């Protein structure tokens, strides 16, 4: 229980907002 | 801990006393020789805890 | 080697638990994140200090309106805990930021300062919580 | 590498609570929390 | 709790008659017609609807979590 990515949940941008 | 009500069921849980805590108005009054006098009072000064019984008017 | 740097890569699942445990300034502040700018270009930025944005942002159920201060070299600006990525330092973005400190004049750190700063994060992990840190987490 | 998961009993978050620890949730400071319930293979007959 | 699922007696599904008997009770249905209408024949079933009190409407109220 240390990285349980699997990738990943979307990882939202800085240049998107 | 910070200060909270305690809920009967915390207190069936824990094996916890379900009390309220008691305090009185005491006023210390004394005098000595020379008609020196005083009659500090101490407000809400803690006296013990009463437990309270479930739905009563001083229950939670 | 952008694999011993993965080692002090901060990924998202590990600040998690870290948002509200101090000696903050102390873990973080040395070691590398790969932040986003926006389409698949990232740069490796580096780990300046904490501070503290006036937008409270939630990070899936976790709720953190900090910021942090990153530099890549030269450019430097205000930063969210959002937008870091859980992808591992790669080739190209590896050799960029090595172009970027070497383009900056800031010295690469050496190499057995990073293997004493990784294990910080481990003893940080393992830590007994018997001081009055749960007291000022829930506060 | 199990931290014993336990539940709140008033904010009914899960809590990892390893030995020599306070038993308070870390959401709120309340202090009672219930185990989850086991992984072992529980089985029933419809009897 | 719960309606049973079967009158105990005899053995006919009563499990699936306590929303339609309720519902007979929001139409104005004296019970002998509601238990009637859902065909319950023989005095065991017919006690099974009469009698059962239900109590999962107050067990639902002590919620876990929201
Ligand atoms: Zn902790
Ligand atoms: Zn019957």
């Amino acid at each position: 229980t240390s990285t349980y990515g699997r990738y990943g949940s979307q990882t939202p941008m800085y240049g998107s907002g | 801990g910070a200060p909270s009500p305690m809920m009967p069921n915390e207190a069936r849980l824990r094996n916890l006393t379900y009390s309220a805590p008691l305090y009185v108005d005491i006023t210390k009054t004394v005098i000595k020789e020379g008609e020196e006098q005083l009659q500090t009072q101490h407000q809400k000064t803690f006296i013990g805890k009463i437990p309270i019984m479930l739905r009563s008017t001083y229950c939670l | 080697l952008p694999e011993e740097l993965n080692r002090v890569r901060l990924s998202r699942h590990k600040l998690e638990r870290w948002c509200h445990m101090p000696f903050f300034a102390k873990t973080v502040t040395g070691c590398f994140v790969r932040i986003g700018i926006g389409k698949p270009v990232y740069r490796v930025a580096e780990i300046t200090g904490v501070v503290e944005t006036a937008k409270v942002y939630q990070l899936g159920g976790t709720r953190t309106n900090k910021g942090l201060q990153l530099r890549h070299g030269n450019d430097q600006r205000v930063f969210r805990l959002e937008f870091v990525s859980n992808q591992e330092f790669t080739e190209s973005e590896f050799m960029k930021w090595k172009e970027a400190m070497f383009s900056a004049g800031m010295q690469l750190p050496t190499l057995d300062e990073i293997n004493k700063k990784e294990l910080s994060i481990k003893e940080a992990l393992n830590y007994k919580f018997n001081d009055q840190d749960i007291e000022e987490i829930v506060k | 590498q199990q931290p014993m998961i336990y539940i709140c009993g008033e904010c009914h978050t899960e809590n990892e609570i390893k030995s020599r620890d306070p038993i308070r949730c870390r959401e709120c400071g309340y202090r009672i929390m219930y185990k989850k319930r086991t992984k072992r293979l529980v089985v029933f007959d419809a009897r | 709790m719960i309606i049973p699922v079967r009158c105990f007696t005899c053995g006919k599904i009563v499990g699936n008659k306590w929303e339609a008997y309720l519902g007979l009770l929001q139409a104005e249905y004296t019970e002998g017609d509601a238990l009637d209408a859902l065909g319950l024949k023989r005095y065991c079933c017919r006690r099974m609807l009469l009698a059962h009190v239900d109590l999962i409407e107050k067990l639902l109220n002590y919620a876990p979590l929201e």
